């Protein structure tokens, strides 16, 4: 976009949606892994 | 007898089944650790930003570019000496033989992405002796290739690390044993050049060259032969490479200790002992080979040794 | 003499039958393949150590005035024995 | 080609083949039309 | 054909303290005189005692250029038998137990380092009233960069009236929590004093030969000079170079693996070839 | 070709350089760099082999043992990592 | 908010399920060559 404040609006924003996203501040340099959890309950999650 | 080493990569940087046995392979380090070095660094009024830039670039049109990150366990560990030699292929004198080389390993690899690949390598490479943190101190002398073992997208090779060249038995197609050969754009003597020419024992170095003037960066390694110790190899190339020192520490009561020529601005050349020749004359031939489909000028050696004790000898 | 080999082939040469018909039909003549397969190299590994104060033993070192020397000797053996057994089982277990 | 060797140098111990494992080639069957179950539903009959 | 060396754990060990010298397998010992039959008050930290109190890290520095190093190897709950790196070829698998903050890739050049980080390498022998420091196992390439940066703290904490180092894709904090930073920046002090005084008799000694150095403009004169005093000069180089001697350090190991981890975390064990 | 009356059920996802086929198809590397897996890949993008002026039917050389696609034990799925060598069965990716 | 934006989505997801294969082969479909044992030793932890 051209402000950062709407890009930084739209990841908080979805970061609420579900469980699948980067963690709060960004790496400078990676892959942007997401935080693993502690439970794994059925199965591997299929991602829609 | 001797020693070998082995190391699981990725063949991004480097195909097993191209080089022949002999050819020297070169270990990188994690591509994380230029961040904060160039964070703490990099010369006052200048964003090393553009470091980043480099890398970030490059790593996005390599191979998978996620996983290059903290939690690698598998990465892009062993290049080519040949493949760091034609993406600077550029600065070398003998311009023939470096564009061949140039162009047969561009057509050797994937086909796909390549011309991409080296010029992003380039770019890295000119990026880091921008921002003062120079490539010697991340590449550094693996082995000399001996055998592999490869797979989709992934090698194991097992190279000598130690020793004789030709004491060690590999089961190629020709003979069971091999020797070394390094392409004939790198290969610089400094004896000759000195005029010293006496048979006997000759080292070997892994040279690189330092052309640090403003947005015209300048980065390429040779590998030297020479009869000199690693005391005075450092006068001797020092001399020959008078204009680069020169307009290298030119353009590289309060007390005010500001803009003064540092060891960084002033580097030029930085060089290391990998191995020796202990015969009664060094006898080499340049004879044109076989990369595949293409044909390519080779330095054959006989006889070396090869040392250790990794220590980066700087020269400013 | 396998690890001599630069590469094997193998050749095939089959000729297929025919039918005689009438017209309209173009008038059939037999055909004749020639097929050409080459051969993949693969391998197997196995390993197994032997420690160290086993290879002291192993080696014919003096002979000591002692028989407590000689029984860990004899254990060394057996274990190099048991692991040796169980390792080229282990081929014929890879083959299938 | 003239290639000049000191002392017992290597690369006189060069030995490496090709082989051909074999050769495979079939054989067909011949059909023999009143020896057909078909046959019966025909008086075959020559004539010059 | 291996060098070897006994040392006689002694009695009166408390079974406590045996079951972790059983950890001990892999460390780095140093004696101060190559022989076969070695007593344990000599690898005790209680040898080196430079000038009385427990050496400094400029002592310790200079012992282990000194001291002939050697590698344990087992251990058996009667005595304890070492391999002397250096000399002699160990033909057994010669492996290493790192002690460092830091991973170990796979062919490194690992050199020594007294403890300047939070020293727990100590096996507190109180039954016998002795202590056994080991050394730590960091590789070549952060060695020039380590002792800067602790140098440098303390050099800034006298300058009273994220500092991390990197390696391998892993970030080790050098900022210790408690601002109460007593003890480890007293047996740093003859360091940081040492070298300081040094730089400065340099700067000062530079400016005091040529009278057309800053004088003749910093850019235009220095540069383009780039392209009893006479005991002093003296005794700034019998000094400066007995210091970087000191801190030279040449390896004395390489991790090279064989066929198992490419990595060594910190705790874990690995083969070693001498160089 | 499926249902020959229309030309495409969706417009926004089908023709090139669309909205699905920027987002989805590899050629244009976008989802280059994240770790997550992504199923309209297969899908999207164009398949390419060299046997395509050389094949009647290599249905049956290429529905055989297609690589896994997607991670193994990670607790989400993640893309296969580059050191794997599962092997599954892919029947949906043939016919698309 | 609950508002439906006059857009719809078609949604893909994929799973992996855990078979047993029935696998039959034909006789004398295979020539395999059998070459030689070769051993190398090369040290280790502790161990040759």
């Amino acid at each position: 976009m051209l402000h950062d404040n709407v890009t930084e609006s739209l990841r908080r924003i979805t970061a609420s949606g579900g469980r699948l996203n980067p963690t709060e501040p960004l790496p400078i340099f990676g892959g942007l892994r997401p935080a693993t959890s502690a439970g794994i309950a059925r199965g591997q999650a299929s991602v829609c | 007898t001797t020693q070998l080493i082995q190391q699981v990569s990725l063949t991004d940087f480097f195909r097993p089944d191209i080089e022949h046995a002999g050819s020297i392979v070169l270990i990188l380090r994690h591509p994380s650790d230029m961040i904060g070095e160039a964070n703490t660094l990099t010369q006052a009024g200048r964003d090393p930003d553009v470091l980043l830039e480099g890398l970030r670039n490059l790593f996005n049109a390599c191979t998978a570019p996620w996983t290059v990150g903290e939690g690698g366990g598998l990465r892009a560990y062993v290049t080519s000496l040949s493949f760091i030699a034609a993406c600077r292929a550029e600065e070398y004198t003998d311009k023939q033989a470096a564009d061949a080389n140039r162009t047969a390993i561009v057509s050797a690899y994937g086909c796909s992405r390549m011309e991409t690949r080296l010029i992003r390598f380039s770019e890295c490479l000119r990026a880091m002796v921008q921002c003062h943190v120079f490539p010697h101190r991340f590449i550094s002398f693996f082995g000399s290739l001996l055998e592999y073992t490869i797979q989709d997208n992934l090698c194991n090779i097992t190279a000598v690390a130690k020793g004789p060249q030709e004491a060690a038995r590999t089961d190629k197609t020709s003979t069971r044993r091999v020797t070394a050969n390094i392409p004939a754009c790198v290969f610089w003597d400094v004896d000759k050049d000195l005029h010293l020419s006496a048979d006997g024992l000759k080292h070997v170095f892994l040279v690189f060259v330092y052309t640090q003037r403003r947005q015209r960066e300048g980065v390429r390694l040779h590998l030297a032969l020479s009869q000199l110790n690693e005391q005075c190899f450092g006068r001797g190339i020092g001399f020959l490479l008078g204009r680069i020192r020169a307009e290298n520490a030119a353009w590289g009561w309060t007390g005010d200790f500001r803009g003064l020529p540092t060891q960084l601005s002033c580097m030029y050349a930085a060089y290391t002992l990998i191995g020796t020749i202990p015969s009664e004359s060094v006898r080499y031939t340049r004879r044109m080979e076989r990369f595949g489909g293409y044909n390519v000028p080779t330095i054959w050696l006989e006889g070396v040794v090869w040392g250790g004790t990794n220590t980066w000898n700087e020269c400013y | 003499e396998l690890a001599y080999v630069r590469d094997g082939v193998i050749q095939f040469e089959v000729q297929q039958p025919m039918i005689a018909r009438d017209g309209p039909h173009p008038v059939d003549q037999p055909v004749h393949n020639y097929m050409v397969k080459r051969i993949h190299k693969r391998s197997l590994s196995a390993a197994f150590a032997i420690a160290s104060e086993a290879l002291s033993l192993l080696s014919n070192t003096y002979v000591d005035g002692t028989e407590i020397d000689s029984s860990l000797r004899i254990r060394a053996i057996q274990q190099m024995a048991r692991n040796l057994r169980t390792v080229l089982d282990s081929f014929e277990r890879g083959t299938a | 080609f003239f290639k000049q060797i000191r002392s017992d140098d290597n690369s006189l111990y060069s030995a490496q083949f090709d082989i051909l494992l074999g050769t495979y080639c079939n054989t067909l069957n011949f059909v023999r039309f009143l020896e057909l179950g078909l046959s019966v539903a025909c008086i075959c009959t020559k004539f010059p | 054909m291996p060098f070897e060396i006994e040392v006689l754990l002694p009695g009166e060990l408390s079974p406590a303290e045996t079951s972790a010298l059983q950890k001990c397998e892999g460390k780095i010992i140093t004696f101060s005189t190559l022989r076969h039959r070695a007593s344990l008050v000599d690898i005790a930290l209680s040898s080196y005692y430079i000038n009385g109190a427990p050496p400094d890290t400029l002592s310790l520095l200079e012992a282990y250029r000194m001291r002939f190093a050697a590698v344990i190897t087992r251990v058996i709950p009667g005595k304890l038998l070492a391999h002397a790196i250096g000399v002699g070829t160990p033909t057994p698998g010669l492996f290493i137990q790192n002690t460092s903050p830091v991973d170990l890739c796979n062919g490194d050049y690992i050199c020594l380092l007294p403890p300047v980080f939070g020293s727990a390498d100590s096996i507190r022998l109180d039954s016998v009233g002795l202590e056994i420091v080991f050394p730590l196992t960091i590789p070549q390439t952060l060695m020039r960069e380590i002792i800067a940066k602790v140098v440098a703290r303390a050099v800034e904490r006298t300058a009273a009236g994220a500092d991390v180092i990197c390696y391998n894709g892993r970030r080790y904090e050098l900022e210790t929590n408690l601002q109460h930073r007593d003890g480890s920046d007293a047996a740093i002090r003859t360091l940081v004093l040492n070298l300081m005084f040094s730089i400065n008799e340099g700067c000062l000694l530079l400016l005091a030969l040529i009278p057309t150095l800053l004088v003749q403009g910093a850019h235009d004169g220095y540069v383009n000079l780039l392209i009893p005093i006479y005991e002093t000069i003296s005794s700034w180089i019998s000094t400066s170079s007995r210091l970087g001697d000191t801190l030279g350090t040449r390896a004395i190991l390489r991790v090279c693996v064989f066929d198992g981890p490419s990595t060594v975390h910190p705790g874990d064990r690995t083969a070693v070839i001498q160089v | 070709v499926a249902y020959t009356d229309r030309a495409t059920l969706n417009p926004w996802a089908s023709q090139k350089h669309s909205y699905g086929d920027r987002l989805y198809n590899g050629t244009y590397n976008l989802t280059g760099a994240s770790p997550i897996y992504s199923p309209c890949f297969k899908f999207f993008t164009p398949a390419e082999v060299n046997t395509n002026c050389n094949t009647l039917d290599r249905l049956l050389m290429e529905a055989k043992a297609v690589a896994s696609q997607s991670s193994t034990d990670t607790e989400y799925q993640f893309k296969r990592p580059p050191g794997s060598t599962e092997m599954t069965q892919d029947p949906c990716g043939l016919f698309q | 908010t609950g508002f439906h934006p006059g857009i719809a989505f078609t949604v893909v997801r994929q799973d992996r399920f855990a078979t047993e294969q029935l696998l039959y082969a034909e006789r004398a479909s295979e020539s395999y060559f059998v070459g030689q044992i070769q051993v190398h030793h090369h040290d280790a932890i502790g161990g040759v």
